[PDB]
């Protein structure tokens, strides 16, 4: 009868034909990765075909029903995510060229194999060759020779595959009615037709540079610390007044901080927290990392795993016979099937990696009630962020004291509080400015507001500016450095882990309040606390079925992403920060003093 | 059989022991609505039908009387004022393939809601536009019956269960199906009380 009606008849019949078809594709997409045989690359290229045109069709359809005659907000907010063209709006020819240069980026930076010049004999790959020299050398020309040659190859081999993407991605963009590409990705956080709780793309920016704003006096003296640090480290390279040179991040690059908590440890005669020795010597499997973990959702009160879960998931790695994708990933194949593939080795950071994984699997399972196409996040960013919470809460030492994992006669001074909060900072207050930096350099490509023959230029100039990097040797417009990273070359965004990391903390602090903690926020466990869990589910239940500014709403009280809570965490790391500061020069030069 | 085309057997002229489906482990649910399952044992019935078909782990909860939902609305309708017992109970060994098993069907779009008791068979393409459809399946016009998909890798929501609603009625005709008539070891040459056919 009526058009919401037919509309209503129609996303039905979409639901049930499509979940059918994606858990098939996602099956396929299982058996790929557990087993990388050509004829599962070839099931699962069939069954992407197949998925594609399924949707296609179905946004063929579904445009024919306008969105101003719907009221219902889950009905037209399934409408407008079915409405959407992607890259069908673009010409044959040029859709057909943007998947050829997706597949062959994809291709470079999966088989990008670098070596030293008069020395070819074999070379090393980026994933694991080149991660352990980035992440263990101390050795300052060979960090240089990895780093250049590995910018030289990929950049002079990117850049002119990167320069037609960026076109083809612009147009296919101001096809669908956005201003750029940079417009396509926040439209992620848009919500339109909720009184009070709308969000503008154009708000993204404005409370990014907000929150960055307070950011960057946290920022600027953890760069102080970790110059005076590698200065020691180093002692000729980096001077007192410049920025740090770009090779010596611990990173291929500069995405953690984390591989240089051993240079710029603050008390390394006090003993750490690690519990690898812990398991091994008492025989932990990976069988028993994930029951714990599921031991750890049940006290907060949220649901168990499914028998299909322990039965069908890969939680080791299965041998040399059979290839498997080493990276952990929770899947939601549909239709109530969750699985976790992760190559679990007994170690604190696949522990950690265990409870965020199984945090999405809880957050996968939470929303299970919900239609098929309401079936995400309400913004790419919480999905992330209930996984980080729990990778927040598992890492606390009266989490590992609980499980018996520590010991109970270990003593938890300040220093021991210092020296993890520093290396949480490295870990997660590290990423931000790079983060902020690239998605803000990829909005003014994106934009035009940086031209072709000026990409570099302007972006050692942010880098100089914001995360106070200098480059090593200045790089012309032969280079392509952005695109040596697996989410940029792989056309993905980035500004996620900037909105994860924010709301990471407000979420610990609304669940902190709710467990009724008393003490430092670092030092919170969100074990035992059934209303803590309850109100971690109010939010989990609802999908993408309510917008994100009512969900934080929902969580924390508040109808906007808040910096407050990361300052809060790091207080007592940012007092100690200013105190080592004193000597020391906070804040950097933006002229090549340190070495260009 | 599909939950569309539920299969009635009237069940007449026998003893009906209860108590042989009550002590199975092998049900999943057995939820008796409007009689309790001691007393079933003994009471006696003029007809007994016996619907079977199979549904999703999550639409077991539907087949209740006062439920709303695609199984309810469109395909199996319960009275309220219903007595009997609804039986559940998975089906993933059986009605599940790796391949995955869509030989079950279900009605997904009618006009108006099932009355109780009642079979649609019919597949006349469904009208939810002002367009004719003329018998073809384009905009606005959909086929009602779509196929179940069952993997036995699927969540218990999901997997298939293979559901029994045994419904009782009594009618003016001599009631016929009634309950075991439990017996006792013959003790003679006391005074005891003795019931012999009643
Ligand atoms: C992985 O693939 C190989 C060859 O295709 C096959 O022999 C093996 O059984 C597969 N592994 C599993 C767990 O099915
Ligand atoms: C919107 O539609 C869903 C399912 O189609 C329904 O459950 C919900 O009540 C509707 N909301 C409103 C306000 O009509
Ligand atoms: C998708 O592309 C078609 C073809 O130009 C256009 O008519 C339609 O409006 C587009 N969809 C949206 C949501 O803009
Ligand atoms: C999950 O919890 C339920 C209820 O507490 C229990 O019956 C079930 O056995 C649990 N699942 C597993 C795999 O132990
Ligand atoms: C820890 O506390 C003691 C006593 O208050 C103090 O002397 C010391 O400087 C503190 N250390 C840090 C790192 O805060
Ligand atoms: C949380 O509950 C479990 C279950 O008994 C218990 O072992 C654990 O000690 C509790 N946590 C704390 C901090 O007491």
């Amino acid at each position: 009868s009526t058009i919401e009606e037919q509309a209503k008849t129609f996303l039905d019949k979409f639901n049930h034909e499509a979940e059918d078809l994606f858990y098939q594709s996602s099956l396929a997409s299982w058996n790929y990765n557990t087993n990388i045989t050509e004829e599962n690359v070839q099931n699962m290229n069939n069954a992407g075909d197949k998925w594609s045109a399924f949707l296609k069709e179905q946004s063929t359809l579904a445009q024919m029903y306008p969105l101003q005659e719907i009221q219902n907000l889950t009905v037209k907010l399934q409408l407008q995510a079915l409405q959407q063209n992607g890259s069908s709006v673009l010409s044959e020819d040029k859709s057909k060229r943007l998947n050829t240069i997706l597949n062959t980026m994809s291709t470079i930076y999966s088989t990008g194999k670098v070596c030293n010049p008069d020395n070819p004999q074999e070379c090393l790959l980026l994933e694991p060759g080149l991660n352990e020299i980035m992440a263990n050398s101390l050795d300052y020309n060979e960090r240089l020779w990895a780093w250049e040659s590995w910018r030289s190859e990929v950049g002079k081999q990117l850049r002119p595959l990167y320069e037609e993407y960026v076109v083809l991605k612009n147009e296919m963009a101001r096809a669908n009615h956005y201003e750029d590409y940079g417009d396509y990705w926040r439209g992620d956080y848009e919500v339109n037709g909720v009184d009070g709780y709308d969000y503008s793309r154009g708000q993204l920016i404005e409370d990014v540079e907000h929150t960055f704003e307070e950011i960057k006096p946290l920022y600027e003296h953890l760069h102080a610390y970790v110059r005076a640090k590698l200065m020691n480290a180093y002692p000729s390279y980096i001077s007192p007044i410049g920025c740090l040179p770009a090779h010596l991040l611990g990173d291929m690059w500069g995405r953690f901080w984390t591989n240089l908590y051993s240079l710029t440890v603050p008390f390394g005669q006090k003993p750490n927290i690690d519990v690898t020795d812990a398991m091994v010597d008492q025989a932990w499997d990976a069988q028993r990392i994930f029951k714990e973990a599921e031991k750890f959702f049940v006290s907060v009160g949220l649901p168990n795993m499914t028998q299909g879960f322990w039965e069908n998931s890969m939680l080791t790695d299965p041998g040399n016979v059979q290839k498997a994708v080493c990276h952990p990933t929770a899947w939601d194949l549909g239709k109530g099937d969750f699985r976790i593939l992760m190559c679990t080795k007994v170690t604190m950071d696949d522990f950690l990696t265990a409870h965020h994984e199984m945090g999405h699997i809880q957050y996968d399972m939470a929303y299970a009630a919900q239609p098929f196409l309401l079936r995400n996040g309400a913004n790419e960013g919480f999905h992330e962020a209930v996984g980080e919470i729990m990778s927040l809460s598992a890492a606390t030492p009266k989490h590992l004291k609980s499980i018996g994992l520590l010991s109970p006669d270990f003593q938890e001074d300040n220093e021991t509080e210092i020296n993890f909060l520093l290396k949480q900072a490295l870990t997660i207050v590290g990423t931000l400015p790079f983060t902020y930096m690239l998605e803000k350099w990829r909005w003014m490509v994106f934009k035009g507001e940086i031209p072709k023959d000026q990409w570099m230029k302007k972006w050692w100039e942010m880098k100089r500016e914001i995360v106070g990097v200098v480059e090593p040797v200045p790089h012309d417009e032969t280079y392509c450095d952005p695109a040596s990273l697996f989410h940029v070359s792989n056309d993905y965004s980035f500004i996620r882990y900037y909105t994860r990391t924010l709301y990471q903390f407000q979420f610990q602090e609304a669940l902190c309040q709710a467990a009724k903690h008393e003490g430092p926020l670092h030092k919170c466990d969100i074990s035992n606390s059934t209303e803590a869990g309850q109100k971690l589910f109010n939010m989990l239940r609802l999908g993408k079925s309510e917008p994100w500014t009512l969900a934080l709403e929902n969580v924390v009280g508040a109808k906007n992403m808040n910096v407050r809570p990361l300052l809060n965490y790091f207080e007592p790391l940012f007092t100690w920060l200013k105190d080592q500061n004193k000597n020391s020069f906070v804040g950097w030069s933006t002229d090549w003093s340190p070495y260009a | 059989a599909s939950v569309y085309a539920w299969n009635r057997k009237r069940i007449s002229n026998c003893v009906a022991d209860y108590s042989v489906l009550y002590n199975s482990a092998s049900f999943s649910t057995f939820k008796c609505y409007g009689v309790s399952p001691t007393k079933l044992n003994d009471l006696c019935f003029t007809n007994v039908y016996a619907d079977s078909f199979v549904i999703r782990g999550d639409e077991v909860r539907q087949i209740a009387p006062g439920q709303t939902g695609k199984i309810a609305d469109y395909n199996y309708k319960l009275p309220d004022d219903f007595t009997g017992c609804v039986i559940a109970w998975n089906s993933n060994n059986l009605d599940s393939k790796v391949g995955g098993n869509y030989n079950y069907l279900y009605r997904l779009f009618r006009k108006s809601n099932l009355k109780p008791f009642e079979r649609d068979i019919s597949t006349e393409i469904y009208q939810a536009g002002s367009t004719p459809c003329n018998g073809v399946e384009g905009f606005n016009c959909y086929f009602p019956l779509q196929s179940y998909g069952f993997q036995p890798t699927n969540g218990v929501g999901y997997q298939p269960y293979r559901v029994v609603v045994l419904s009782f009625e009594l009618l003016h005709a001599p009631a016929t199906v009634c309950g075991p008539k439990k017996s006792t070891n013959l003790v003679k040459n006391k005074c005891v009380n003795f019931n012999f056919n009643g």
